[PDB]
């Protein structure tokens, strides 16, 4: 009957040194916050007309 | 990476798994024969008795 | 999020299988002390008789 000694089932992280790898994924920052003109878009359209 | 190694993980606690019910099988199948041997003789000494 | 979930149900599913492995051998070694024993008596008796 044999035994059951040479059945080691591996894991992912068991303990590798506790690593505490800090990611820190900054993509929501990552946005384009676009300046406006120099004017003459609401104003000057308005003000000139025909 | 992450999903390799876990794929590589998870691969080798199926043939683990595999090894197990294998020599399980074959464990049981010799318990039963035993069993069997031990009946067969515990009859036999009854009758002989 | 789902790879940490797999993960853990991976490592849980590991421990469970080091705990079941441990347990069928001590069984079986039970199973086969007890085996020994009652083929021990069985040839007393036989040589008694
Ligand atoms: C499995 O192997 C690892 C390293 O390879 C070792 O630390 C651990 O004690 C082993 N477990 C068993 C049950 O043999």
């Amino acid at each position: 009957i044999k035994d059951f000694g040479g059945f080691n089932f591996s894991q992912i992280l068991p303990d590798p040194s506790k690593p505490s790898k800090r990611s820190f994924i900054e993509d929501l920052l990552f946005n384009k916050v676009t300046l406006a003109d120099a004017g003459f878009i609401k104003q000057y359209g308005d003000c000139l007309g025909d | 990476s992450a999903l390799g190694k876990l794929q590589d993980v998870v691969n080798q606690n199926a043939q683990a798994l595999n090894t197990l019910v294998k020599q399980l099988s074959s464990n049981f199948g010799a318990i039963s024969s035993v069993l069997n041997d031990i009946l067969s003789r515990l009859d036999k000494v009854e009758a002989e008795v």
